[PDB]
């Protein structure tokens, strides 16, 4: 039986930071992936 | 008249190595070859917008 393969979940990870002078809170952004996947 | 392009981002570890962990240790021996490429791609992506 033919099994279709699919590469693993990978993409660009960008950190949205407003500058260390204002605050240290950051936000991650996983590019090209759905929110159901980590 | 064209004003914008396709914002293309190229991952070096997925393009050169792909799925090999033995070759990933050899990319760190060359220095910042991937950093210049990522910075140029980010600059092109910002310049398009
Ligand atoms: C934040 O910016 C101000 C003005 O440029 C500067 O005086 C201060 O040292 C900076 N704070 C940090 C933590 O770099
Ligand atoms: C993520 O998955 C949901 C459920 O299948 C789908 O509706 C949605 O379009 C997906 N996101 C993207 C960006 O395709």
């Amino acid at each position: 039986e033919i099994l279709d393969i699919t590469p693993c979940s990978f993409g660009g990870v960008s950190v949205i930071t407003p500058g260390t002078n204002t605050s240290n809170q950051v936000a991650v952004l996983y590019q090209g992936v759905n929110c159901t996947e980590v | 008249l064209p004003v914008s392009m396709t914002k293309t981002s190229v991952d070096c570890t997925m393009y050169i190595c792909g799925d090999s962990t033995e070759c990933s240790n050899l990319l760190l021996q060359y220095g910042s070859f991937c950093t210049q490429l990522k910075r140029a791609l980010t600059g092109i992506a910002v310049e398009q917008d």
